């Protein structure tokens, strides 16, 4: 198996792979979310409108459970991986606690997934 | 023994199940639900070995709900039946088998209503009516006697009540109440619990 | 077919006090209808405040007490302090459940001092259910000695008797009397009585004679 | 071993003042058949430890293999540490218990005699891990026919001389030859002392058949 | 247990060991397995000891009563037939292997085998017991047509010594009996009188 | 086990010129307690009792057939039975069923009808008599009773200390057995009186 | 149980212990395991205790019938034949393992009788669970034609070895010395085991026990 | 062994006996069969004492990990679901566990019966043990949701008393706890001989 | 499985039995009497193994009737119970054993009312209240909780109705109707069937 | 099966019968139960035929590779230690009693028994199989110290003929092999070549 340390430190104290993943986010479309009183509104940029494009498959706003959805910015393939991982974890949490997730729970899961791919070998 | 029954009309599926959880001499729970909502138009009714029923059916339920989350559309009741049959048949020869008897009720928008029998070996059988438990031996002949494929749901509830009156008359276990649901194009509906 | 077990006999006993615990046992190791040795004590020093009594299958007694000594050293290394008696009790609960599906056929009674300086007796089943007691017999003559200590230490079924505190000397005489009474009627109980007295001064050790038949 | 095949009978052992003596006959019995009649069921472990084993003899050859390789590997180091008899006894206790716990026992019962630092050792180990020390040991039918004689003498006179221990051993082997159906009139006597382990053999018993005429 | 009887010209030589085992404990090490059934007819008892003692006492009873009625010495084939009828009638209740050997004026020295199952066959030499299995090859190689009394005593002694040497169920002393017309000579071989053989050392 | 099917706990203790017999009072089919007033000590004379533990149907059967044989004996012979002779009668009755055996183990406690010497004995299920001079116990809590009696019995007790000794023995012995207990009845048998007491026992 | 017997120059020394066990619990501390058969013949008993009791009582009764009929003193071989034929008749189900010793007109005779019905006429026999310890003592120290007291010390040593080396044996040594001129039924011969002195005191005084009901019934 | 529990208007009353038997020998009269999982959940002990003790201690460990990770206490439903998923991995392996997870959560009082066979059912009343049927008798005859609190203590003590009276394997003391909204409390430990004099 | 109960008051014995005969999952009969009138003031109540109940209990019935005809007076409930126990124990180790569980109720002229418990091993116990079946497990605690020795017969029928309501609530077997009888100084009285 | 190997001065004599039975059906009546492990080392096979063939093949493999590594003729103790290691490690898996006999330049003619269970012992003569029980007494009363090659061949042939006479699982022909420094001489005794022993008929 491939086990090189991809994400390492630098003499200035920096994890360059993490900063470059942040650069990969900053080339993605602008996802904007505003939390209101009884509604939360997500809105993303299309930026490649391209009237031959069927607009359903390139929706950057995805639902994670009955009460949690998400929008992303960056690499849509990484995004789709993290979205499927989070949908699986929402179902596992409904299974094991007989309650839906909080947004804090699935946010903590997604963030721990991203952090574990900042520190594991070969990732 | 625990009793399930489904009745499949022209545009509906009528299912009932006994509402009893027992521990071998005592009825520990007399308001116990054996029906499991897979999706908005699919019920999975499960009886069998203790523990295997809830574990297997909540596995099936989370994978069907996960299909809907991944895909934006639900499984058809045919696909849900074959998925359930496939997981039960794969676990049949594993280290941890599931000894569960299953009625998968469902309404598809194109296929219409659909009922599926499934024994513990995972043989899948689409049926116009089906039942499990030892009360099936008493009630399936009444269903053979009185069912026509064009049955209205009011006559279906009367036929269901004939089966449950037979269970009160002739069957040896006390099964006083029966959770009765119906699935149609408007979803799953709790009907009145047939009580005795 | 091969049996991984044999019953080696032996009665163990603990009594808690106000400022002591007494752990006692016979020294007879047996097997079937023969006596292996007449000098095989069943009380094992664990800390300066703890003695364990082990009876049942003596291979598991040797293995189990060496595991407890190893784990006491592991605790004292990683935690820089000796185990308390309640910690030894809970640890032995997890150890005896760690072999739930192929059990130690051992009857365990931990006796010692707690951190308040008082007596503490912890009696276990072979798969690790422990509770704290004031006295417990375990082993071969446990059914012979547990009613008399319900009578004479527990003060049960006695009307019009003041429930006096249990001194060291009266409890020592109780231990010697219950083991003479057990060595008369039990065939696995005999040859000597090893008594370990856990006080705050230390663990003192006292052997008396029993029947050799 | 689930089913032992060529086995040995009683191995004796008794401490005396200045060492330990053990004894075992020179027979491997394959069932009731006295099949292998010139085998040695006594191992010299090292300069101060010796072993003798009842039970299955292939397992005793495995333990000779492993334990001799242990004492070779220890003496290669040249650091002035030898295994004590108590250390061999503890190693065998752990070995037999670990084989028990896998449900794959070594079908033996072993008597570890030794003499280290002016202190006699005599330790019992069986196929289950039941291990202890005694002034006199006897396995098999020796626990029934010789351990009475041994413990009766060792209760009257707790400290033996070497000739008193040897006489008691030979007379117990005579009793084992009269009343054990799997014994044999050919035995080794091994004595560890401060001078080392000394295996004498083969020795035989002088039997007495005067009661063969005492019927009528 | 090893029992043995050899026919010679003039009479028979019987032999047995003396070991009775309870499992692998020698309950009796001087057992007399050579039972006098009549004055010149003995049997060799192998198998279950209660069974063999019961059948030997019952055939002793029937044979002595037969001989007093007929006012004659009994035949060896008659005692062998009585063992045959008893050991075949109760063959599921008995575990008894018998060698009947004796002398009679009508038909000389005779040896009959009645093994477990209850059959009966006349032989020149018979062996039985759990240790006879170890000396079948020896007695096939060693038995010569027409040995004398001393040669049959020596042959029986050597074969019983070999069977006692290899069987654990066998052992003890060798009890010999030679039955002829003049009477019964019995002898016990013990210690150095039992024929030693060398173990193949080195 | 057929003995432990109903429970049962009887002992008999010897004093100076007095005996004590005591039994528990539970009749239970396995775990389920049924009654708390089952008779396990029947009279076999004025100063002579038998106590029967074990299977309750054989307690009743053995006691009724013994009372049959005993009344026929005491009418055909014209005397009260000696307690040793009662022991031999019970031993014969139990050994007649040697391969079909009554699952009860009697204890006999009594005085001699001519000498007033204390007699205690007990038997196994096939009739092996066992006379002691200190105590006999029988039942599903046998080892508890051996511990309590071997500790508490002292020779030459008057009937008051005999009552206290057999009472503490029975009470603390059956309070460590599950299928025994639910009361203890104690018969003190003296030369001039029979004292019968039931005890404040635990009822669980 | 350890029972044992030898033949000395003038007679028979039988020996037994006194412990009866019910399981692994000492039930009787003072059981009498040497049984009367006739005034010259006693029998030690091991195995099923009720079987040995009733077996020896029936054969003792039949020798009493026999010797009343003959008017003679009964023979040890008569008791032997009665015992072995009844035990063979009962297919070994009566577990009477018996040591039969006695002195008649032909001298001292000693028998060991197995439950299936086989007998051994031997100069020294042992039975019980502690039989191999006692046979170790006999095979160690038996001489033919001993004195009386040498045989008594030997049999008490065999029983003592069975007592201290077998869990099912203990509490006393009985002997029965039989000769032509006497019958010394020595019960007990040796007390090897003393109960340890009670260190405390457990005399629960009057009023300690709570009484619910009391019925006093006076007698004559 | 006899345990019971019932939800009523003022919480959950949990009651148990204290007898452990090693077959017929009463090993102990002081067994704490109401396991104190955390300050907000109670569990009971029927079946194997070591199985119940171990698996509900491991449940307490996992519920405290849940509370540390999610900054809130676990519900009764999730706790009983964890216990059921723990013991489901040992079907046929011989776990003897029958227990009742009792607590308060945001859905009100909670009472889920969970055993080693794999049942996990909620309900108003349950009774678990060898003398559970004799507790269901007195409990079902005296139960209402509108029991007052002292009356609920009397009902549970009387039902455990009657079960100890009939069942041989039940006895000792009646340990009675009460789950309120602010956590459980220990109500009484009444010896069955004392209740025999009371009743 | 088959339920018996007796409640013995000061001058009466209340007895009830379930009224159902079963064959493995079905009830073949729902008006089945388990009470056999021995004499004018004795009822035997017999459940147990099929076949053995009617055979043993009608044997006891014809012999008690034979006693009355031979003697011109009846057996007492003590004497009938001890006769029944003697026949059930004498058949216990024989080639034909009866596996029957018995209640013997009855009013004696001299000794008042009597209720006798007897199991299949034939251990006879006299009881103020007693019950057979698996429903005995659910109802003997209700009896212990609510029986007083001075219970009136109206209060005893109330206590019986509590026990049968517990059978309807908690017990798993369909036991709808119960034959109910009181034995008095006036004989055996049929009460109403406690039905559900 | 009866297998036998006798040591003399300068080498060994091996001998086996030839009968393989499937119950009481003789599946092979000419079975070669002597297997050349190396050039001057044979093994005698008794027991399960599949087990003994597989173990003899595997020890032939290991011993040939060992002898090519060491550039030496292998020892007979080495071949017997390999059989012991494989028959002890799989002693619950195998029914295999092996007599290893051969010659080596360092120690001479050697016979080792590796019976079932998997122990190992050097013997002057060794017998094995179901039929060896019938000739224990003959080989004990007949074996002499200091026998020649021809006396050991005749002793092996006689004891095999006796065991083949009484055993039903033994029979067929006698396959002998004498192994010395000079090589291996194998021979088959059949018909009248097998030693006859006269049946004691009633005179």
């Amino acid at each position: 198996s491939y086990d090189r340390a991809i994400t390492v430190f630098s003499p200035d104290g920096h994890l360059f792979q993490v900063e470059y993943a942040q650069e990969a986010v900053k080339k993605g479309s602008t996802a904007v979310g505003v939390r209101g009183r009884d509604i939360v509104v997500l809105g993303v940029e299309k930026k490649s409108v391209a009237k031959l494009q069927d607009e359903r498959t390139v929706r950057k706003i995805c639902a994670l459970d009955d009460n949690v959805c998400m929008a992303f910015a960056g690499l849509t393939a990484d995004a789709r991986i993290v979205i499927n991982r989070a949908r699986v974890e929402c179902q596992s949490h409904r299974l094991t606690v007989e309650d839906p997730v909080t947004v804090e729970y699935i946010t903590r899961y997604i963030a721990s997934l991203k952090q574990r791919y900042t520190q594991s070998n070969g990732r | 023994m625990e009793y399930l029954i489904g009745i499949q009309g022209p545009d509906y599926v009528l299912v009932a199940s006994d509402r009893v959880a027992a521990s071998n001499i005592v009825q520990m729970k007399d308001d116990h639900d054996k029906m499991f909502k897979m999706s908005e138009k699919i019920l999975l009714l499960c009886v069998g070995e203790a523990g295997d029923t809830v574990q297997f059916a909540e596995y099936i339920q989370k994978n069907v709900q996960l299909y809907k989350m991944r895909n934006g559309y639900e499984l058809s009741p045919t696909a849900a039946a074959n998925f359930t049959r496939r997981n039960l048949a794969d676990c049949l020869r594993s280290r941890t088998p599931y000894h569960v008897n299953l009625l998968l009720a469902g309404y598809d928008e194109h296929e219409g209503p659909a009922l599926y029998y499934m024994d513990y070996l995972a043989a899948l059988a689409k049926a116009p009516f089906a039942a499990h438990g030892y009360g099936a031996f008493l009630t399936l002949s009444i269903l053979d006697r009185y069912y026509t494929p064009t049955i209205s749901r009011e006559r279906a509830v009367e036929l269901l009540r004939k089966c449950l009156e037979e269970l009160q008359k002739r069957f040896i276990l006390n099964l006083p109440t029966f959770s009765v649901r119906i699935i149609d194009k408007n979803g799953i509906h709790d009907l009145d619990n047939i009580s005795f | 077919r091969f049996s991984p077990y044999v019953f080696n006999g032996g009665t163990i006993l603990a009594i808690a006090g106000e400022d002591f615990a007494i752990v006692a046992s016979d020294t007879r190791l047996s097997e079937g209808f023969s006596i292996h040795t007449r000098d095989s004590p069943k009380c094992y020093k664990l800390t300066d405040k703890t003695v364990i009594g082990c009876s049942g299958f003596h291979g598991d007694c040797l293995t189990l007490t060496k595991i407890i000594e190893a784990r006491l050293k592991m605790y004292k290394h990683s935690n820089n302090k000796a185990m308390t008696t309640g910690a030894i009790a809970a640890m032995l609960s997890t150890i005896l459940y760690s072999r739930r599906f192929f059990p130690y056929y051992v009857y365990n009674i931990i006796g010692g001092l707690d951190e308040e300086g008082k007596g503490a007796v912890y009696s276990f089943d072979p798969v690790g259910s422990y509770q704290r007691d004031s006295f417990k017999a375990g082993g071969s003559a446990s059914a012979m000695l547990q009613p008399l200590l319900d009578n004479q230490v527990g003060f049960k079924n006695m009307q019009n008797v003041e429930h006096v505190p249990l001194s060291l000397d009266r409890a020592m005489r109780l231990v010697k009397d219950v083991f003479i009474s057990a060595a008369e009627r039990d065939v696995y109980t005999g040859d000597a009585l090893r008594i370990c007295i856990v006080t705050k001064e230390g663990i003192r050790e006292e052997t008396v004679s029993l029947r050799k038949d | 071993t689930q089913n032992p095949m060529v086995t040995g009978t009683s191995v004796l052992g008794v401490k005396f003042e200045g060492g330990v003596v053990i004894a075992a006959d020179m027979l491997g019995s394959y069932g009731s058949l006295a099949r292998f009649r010139n085998i040695s069921r006594i191992m010299r472990v090292n300069n101060s430890t010796m072993l003798g084993a009842s039970g299955d003899y292939a397992d005793f050859q495995y333990l000779k293999q492993v334990l001799g390789q242990m004492v070779i590997d220890e003496e290669l180091l040249g650091d002035g540490h030898s295994y004590s008899p108590r250390a061999i006894h503890s190693w065998l206790t752990r070995a037999m218990y670990s084989r028990r716990s896998k449900m794959n026992p070594l079908w033996n019962t072993m008597v570890i005699g030794g003499y280290a630092d002016g202190e006699s050792f005599l330790g019992y180990v069986d196929m289950l891990g039941v291990a202890y020390e005694a002034p006199s040991l006897a396995t098999g039918y020796g626990a029934y026919l010789a351990q009475p004689l041994l413990r009766e003498v060792l209760e009257k006179q707790p400290v033996l001389s070497q000739t008193e221990a040897r006489d008691l051993v030979e007379r117990c082997m005579r009793v084992l030859y009269y009343r054990d159906a799997r014994s044999y009139n050919r035995f080794q006597i091994a004595t560890v002392t401060e001078k080392g382990v000394e295996i004498e053999g083969p020795l035989s018993t002088e039997t007495n058949w005067d009661i063969a005429h005492m019927i009528s | 247990t090893t029992i043995m009887a050899v026919q010679f010209d003039g009479g028979v030589v019987l032999g047995a060991d003396s070991r009775t085992t309870t499992g692998s404990y020698i309950a009796n090490r001087v057992t007399d397995k050579l039972t006098p059934i009549h004055d010149r007819i003995f049997c060799c008892r192998s198998g279950s000891a209660a069974d063999t003692q019961a059948v030997a006492d019952a055939v002793t009873y029937q044979l002595g009563f037969h001989s007093i009625e007929l006012n004659e010495p009994p035949l060896v084939h008659t005692a062998a037939s009585l063992f045959k009828e008893m050991c075949y009638r109760y063959r599921e209740d008995l575990m008894a292997g018998i060698i009947i050997a004796g002398w009679d004026p009508q038909e000389g020295g005779q040896v009959y085998s009645v093994p477990m199952g209850g059959m009966m066959v006349r032989q020149s030499f018979a062996i039985g017991g759990s240790g006879s299995s170890y000396i079948y090859g020896y007695v096939d190689a060693t038995y010569r047509e027409g040995m004398t009394k001393e040669e049959c005593l020596q042959f029986t002694a050597n074969a019983l010594a070999l069977a006692m040497e290899r069987d654990g169920s066998s052992g003890g002393v060798i009890r010999l009996a030679a039955i002829a017309e003049s009477g019964v000579e019995r002898q016990v071989l013990l210690g150095d009188q039992i024929p030693k053989f060398a173990v193949a050392t080195l | 086990s057929i003995m432990s099917y109903n429970g049962g706990a009887v002992m008999a203790m010897k004093g100076k010129n007095c005996v004590a017999i005591a039994a528990d009072r539970r009749f239970g089919i396995q775990a389920q307690m049924v009654t708390t007033d089952f008779q396990k000590i029947f009279p076999m004379g004025d100063r002579l009792y038998i106590g029967l533990a074990g299977l309750a149907t054989d307690v009743q059967t053995v006691a009724q057939r013994l009372k049959f044989r005993l009344n026929l004996y005491e009418l055909k012979e014209g005397r009260q039975i000696k307690p040793y002779t009662l022991m031999s009668m019970v031993a014969n009755l139990l050994y007649e069923k040697r391969f079909g055996p009554y699952y009860t183990e009697p204890v006999i406690a009594g005085l001699d009808p001519k000498t007033f010497k204390p007699f205690i004995c007990s038997l196994d299920l096939i009739g092996c008599p066992m006379v002691t001079d200190d105590f006999v116990v029988s039942g599903t809590c046998a080892e508890q009773m051996y511990g309590m009696c071997e500790s508490l019995w002292e020779p030459n007790m008057d009937p008051d200390h005999l009552f206290e000794t057999i009472s503490q023995a029975m009470l603390n012995a059956v309070d460590r057995d599950a299928v025994s207990g639910m009361g203890v009845i104690v018969h003190i048998i003296e030369k001039d009186k029979i004292t019968t007491r039931t005890l404040k026992a635990r009822m669980d | 149980t350890t029972i044992a017997g030898v033949v000395y120059k003038d007679g028979i020394v039988l020996g037994a212990d006194t412990r009866a066990t019910e399981g692994m619990v000492v039930a009787d501390k003072n059981c009498s395991k040497i049984h009367f058969i006739s005034p010259n013949i006693y029998c030690c008993g091991a195995g099923t205790a009720a079987d040995t009791d009733m077996t020896t009582q029936l054969i003792s009764s039949n020798l009493e019938l026999h010797s009343l009929s003959t008017g003679r003193l009964p023979r040890v071989v008569t008791a032997n034949r009665m015992l072995k034929q009844m035990l063979f008749r009962y297919q070994g189900y009566i577990g009477a393992a018996l040591v039969l010793g006695g002195v008649d007109v032909t001298g001292p005779h000693l028998y060991s009788i197995y439950p299936h019905g086989s007998t051994d006429k031997l100069p020294y026999v042992t039975m019980g669970s502690g039989s191999l310890a006692a046979m170790a003592v006999f095979e160690d120290k038996f001489r033919p034609d001993m004195e009386e007291e040498e045989a008594k010390n030997l049999v008490s040593e065999a029983i003592a070895a069975g007592i201290f080396n077998d869990l099912g044996s203990g509490s006393n040594i009985d002997l029965c010395v039989i000769s032509k001129n006497k019958l010394d039924f020595l019960r007990p011969y040796t007390v090897p085991n003393k109960k340890g002195t009670r260190l405390g005191r457990y005399r629960c005084e009057k009023g300690t026990t709570a009484v619910l009901t009391e019925k006093i019934t006076p007698l004559e | 062994t006899t345990t019971l529990a019932f939800k009523f208007r003022h919480g959950v009353i949990v009651a148990a006996d204290s007898r452990a038997t090693a077959g017929a020998y009463i090993a102990s009269q002081t067994v704490k069969k109401v396991i104190e999982i955390n300050p907000y959940l109670l569990g009971t002990m029927a079946g194997g004492a070591a199985d119940c003790s171990f698996w509900e201690r491991l449940l307490a460990r996992q519920c405290r990990i849940y509370e540390l990770r999610n900054k809130e206490r676990i519900s009764v439903a999730a706790a009983s679901k964890l216990l059921a998923n723990m013991v489901y991995q040992y079907k046929g392996m011989g776990l003897s566990m029958g227990t009742m997870i009792c607590g308060w959560d945001k859905r009100g009082p909670g009472l889920y019966y969970v055993d080693s066979e794999g049942n996990r059912i909620s309900g108003a009343t349950f009774s678990v043990g060898s003398g559970s049927v004799y507790a269901y008798g007195v409990m079902d005859r005296g139960y209402s949701y509108d029991l007052e609190v002292e009356q609920a203590y009397d009902l549970a003590r009387r039902a455990i008393y009657q079960a100890t009276y009939r069942d041989a394997y039940s006895g000792g003391a009646v340990n009675l706890y009460h789950v309120r909204e602010d956590g459980w409390i220990r109500v009484s430990s009444d010896n069955v001989a004392d209740l025999h004099e009371k009743y």
